[PDB]
């Protein structure tokens, strides 16, 4: 006559960490055309509201 | 005379207001205007300019 017993306890603790970084650079020719008046329109509002418009 | 005085106010305010002039739009110190006005005021059947000042 043979009797057996058996126990077991497991305990697993895990940790993850994932860091992602991306930089998608897109070259459109349209964005180059819109560059033109970007700086100039700064001094079109200066001209209209601070300086004399008659010769 | 009160009704006639009001009309003269309206009639005279129309004579003072009604003054005609021709305006040139360009850059504030663009010398092409001075040469243009000088030619236009004197006799000038034909004037030569470029596209960047269109009379329209």
């Amino acid at each position: 006559l043979r009797n057996g017993e058996s126990d077991t306890k497991r305990n697993t603790q895990s940790q993850n960490e994932m860091n992602r970084t991306g930089l998608t650079k897109q070259y459109l020719i349209d964005n180059l055309q819109k560059l033109y008046s970007m700086r100039d329109t700064i001094f079109k509002t200066y001209d209209k509201e601070c300086f004399l418009h008659i010769w | 005379c009160d009704e006639l005085a009001e009309i003269i106010l309206s009639r005279f305010s129309l004579i003072m207001q009604s003054k005609f002039s021709k305006i040139f739009l360009s850059d504030i110190q663009d010398e092409t205007i001075n040469q243009f006005i000088n030619k236009l005021y004197n006799g000038a059947p034909f004037i030569k300019t470029d596209k960047y000042i269109d009379p329209e």
